[PDB]
RNA sequence: GGAGGUCAACAUCAAGAACUGUGGGCCUUUGCCUAUAGAACUUAUAACGAACAUGGUUCUUGCCUUUUACCAGAACCAUCCGGGUGUUGUCUCCAUCCAUAUUUUUUGGAACUUUUC
RNA sequence: AUAAAUUUUUAAG
């Protein structure tokens, strides 16, 4: 269930796992929860 | 279940074509879900009026063709 | 005339939280605090003019654009 | 609910033909129909069982006394049935 | 016959918002119009890669004795580390729809007799 | 009532 096989592509998980992984990764997580935070920092504002 | 939409015909004179090749006339005053008709009276079609107001049973009505537009 | 930059001022200053909309319906109007005809009005020259005369400014400008 | 009823409802607007128990065919724009086939029609001609025809404005008919209703053949196409 | 493989080969992946086949009509195959069937993968804050390098030519600069090596922008092109889907082959592990009768439907107002044709 | 930050080295002649 959890993975394709030994060729090891196309991972699939369940909710509780992703809960724990989501918990452990907090120091590297992006942490910004909304698009509107980027206002003049998106790409098109940099090109412009 | 649903009400017969005769609110267009309210307070207008109607030819109530009724059972047994008979007729009635008169201005429409009311009705119900069984299509009984309450109407202010007129003649039976030469011609002769009976009553001041009249009530026609639902089953008896063949048609109620509007005299007024 | 004061709203030239308003929206972005707001939307940045709050760090993206917030919003603004500017709309014109009631067609209200208002006096500009200056006195339209005065010789002594202060022309700031690259500064926003002082409120004592903004009208002598606006008129002395529009008349220069028109003719 | 009855699919014939649905069909009748759909036919609203269109020129339906309509015979009764008496055998008095009508043909007109179907104004309104109900679950009980309580039809109203506009601009309606009215044939007698013997032969003679009579024009009339806004006929109402009670489905009890209706025999059969002819609807236009465009409704055959769509999209009530499936 | 099923599951797989850090296996292979051959297709296809940047466009009129776009694919292919087929039926019918006109011109004379192309092409236009009309009818019909199926469309995997990739695309709208646009793209196969939720990532990110280098090279060539041509201009503009920057360092500034000259050339490699360079400074940072543009245009046109390429190379390179990777990827998806489809078909086939091969290899490994296993198996031979209401429930009920009193005005709109199904508890009927049906029948008998007579004339014309 | 300001928060604005360029570089940087080797060979040959
Ligand atoms: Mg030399
Ligand atoms: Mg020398």
């Amino acid at each position: 269930k959890k993975v394709n096989g030994t060729s090891y592509k196309k991972w699939s998980f369940d909710l509780p796992e992703m809960s724990n992984l989501y918990r452990l990764s907090t120091p590297l997580r992006d942490e910004v929860t909304d698009k509107n935070y980027y206002y003049l920092f998106d790409k098109k504002s940099f090109f412009n | 279940v649903s009400t017969p939409e005769l609110k267009k015909y309210m307070d207008k004179k109607i030819l109530l074509n009724i059972n047994g090749s008979r007729k009635v006339a008169g201005i429409l005053r009311g009705y119900d879900i069984f299509l009984n008709v309450v109407l202010d009276d007129a003649m039976e079609i030469n011609n002769h009026q009976l009553g001041l107001q009249t009530v026609i049973r639902g089953n008896s009505i063949i048609s109620l063709e509007a005299l007024d537009a | 005339i004061e709203s030239a930059g308003f929206e972005t001022d707001l939307r940045l200053s709050t760090n993206g939280l917030g919003m603004c909309q500017l709309y014109f319906w009631h067609k209200i109007w208002r006096k500009v605090p200056g006195d339209v005809l005065d010789k002594d009005a202060f022309i700031p020259k690259l500064k926003p003019a002082p409120i004592n005369s903004l009208s002598r400014d606006f008129v002395m400008k529009t008349r220069r654009r028109k003719g | 609910n009855g699919i014939p009823v649905k069909l009748l409802n759909e036919a609203q607007g269109h020129i339906v033909s309509l015979e009764l128990t008496t055998g008095a065919t009508y043909r007109g724009k179907l104004v309104e129909s109900e679950d009980s086939m309580n039809v109203q029609l506009r601009d309606v001609i009215a044939t007698e069982p013997q032969g003679a025809v009579t024009h009339m404005d806004q006929i109402f008919v009670r489905g009890s006394q209706i025999k059969f209703i002819v609807v236009p053949d465009l409704l055959k196409n769509a999209p009530l049935f499936k």
